[PDB]
């Protein structure tokens, strides 16, 4: 095979390579924040990262992270509009590799 | 040497890197926009979390929208080439691709556009992680019963 | 600890939860398509999938997509404009478990 | 019995679930658009590649907008109850947060909605994945030398 678009001489990499954002919710919705305990997100983050960075890989990580919000949090509010309400973090990954925080 | 695989970035630089926390909790009256009410808390988790990742942590509170273009810029600048990463967390209002500094908006690409892979060539092929607390827009979730 | 927003007694999951978009590129970029050999996404996708689908969690095996894709294609055109440019494909992932292919 | 983690979709169900495969090769000539060359080799790819992880392909061509939300529509209401997941390849030009039918565009969130997990149930805790080939924009990567 071959082709115009492939196996270049000199090898480059998108510049928007290797980027990853850890977002609280998804596209277009609010993110909820206990006044006392700190965002749903954050207080996940952190807890999935010391009971798990040293034994998997951060997708995983923040899977974790996803279920625990998705699962754990709904909100309370004297409005009943902004009352019961539900939050889902957003990964969105462009990194070419795994990354593990330990080697 | 043996078969090598490359499936997993190299973690084992000197330095795992920089962790920059921006932690925006008062903002100019001005703005109309309320204070966000349990942040610091979010920040000191944040601080302990990844100082026993061993990232150097650096903090950062209530910055305008000029100290956090600066800041980044500032820190994309810096000589990355000992670190294995790099780490930013913002922790403000927002909206879709916005985070607000303390006296209006920042678009997000601004911010991210400084670490482009070929604008900071200390971290060009490294991870740099972009941890967002903030609103993407206004819609509610209603949930559905499991 | 005790707080409003969580350990709800009926359980909810949010209506966003558990999905997966597997986007051939970045947010606000064109995506490339070989007039011949077909999309370097789709390319690339079915062949990490025929290749991992029996041995990697599904995250992963979209990373192997993002480094084939940033890694080995790079676009030809007579338009100087759009010559030589680049392409990293964008994992947005709301999913709240590990997804394996097989069982 | 013993520990139970649940770390994994449950992807034993007597089925794998559907593999809806919207393959856009040709527009009408009244929107302008060229035709997508090529994009027969990647249907017919994904068919083989999802045939052989036992996945119900079902593939479509050139649909308008409307044929292209009646589809997904009637697809969210079958009963997915013994199937472990569903699947959407969308294979057409598009810009941010849209794709286009041939007669015109098609917002994806219209076409997600309808598995949302209070309005498809058998559906509800298992994964959907929506695959996008299409434009996001028209910037371009002049990317950067390794």
């Amino acid at each position: 095979a071959s082709g115009v678009d492939d196996d270049m001489a000199c090898h480059k990499i998108p510049v928007e390579a290797d980027f990853l954002y850890a977002y609280s919710t998804a596209p277009g919705y609010y993110s909820w924040r206990n006044s006392k305990d700190g965002s749903w997100f954050i207080q996940s983050l952190c807890a999935m990262l010391k009971q798990y960075a040293d034994k998997l890989e951060f997708m995983h990580i923040l899977t974790r992270v996803n279920r625990k919000v998705a699962t754990e949090f709904e909100s309370f509010s004297f409005d009943a509009t902004f009352h019961a309400k539900k939050q889902i973090p957003c990964i969105v990954s462009m990194l070419t590799k795994e990354l593990y925080f330990y080697h | 040497s043996g078969i090598s695989l490359d499936n997993s970035y190299k973690m084992d630089y000197p330095e795992m890197g920089l962790c920059i926390i921006i932690n925006n909790k008062n903002f100019h009256k001005s703005t109309g926009m309320t204070s966000r009410s349990g942040t610091d808390v979010d920040a000191a988790n944040l601080r302990e979390t990844f100082r026993n990742l061993k990232y150097e942590v650096r903090n950062k509170n209530d910055l305008t929208r000029e100290e956090i273009v600066e800041l980044m810029r500032d820190v994309s600048k810096e000589d990355h080439s000992k670190r294995s990463s790099f780490v930013c967390v913002l922790l403000s209002h927002g909206e879709e691709g916005i985070i607000f500094g303390t006296n209006g908006p920042v678009d997000l690409k601004k911010i991210t556009n400084f670490f482009r892979g070929d604008r900071c060539r200390s971290l060009t092929g490294k991870p740099k992680l972009f941890i967002i607390q903030a609103c993407r827009g206004t819609e509610l979730d209603c949930g559905i019963e499991t």
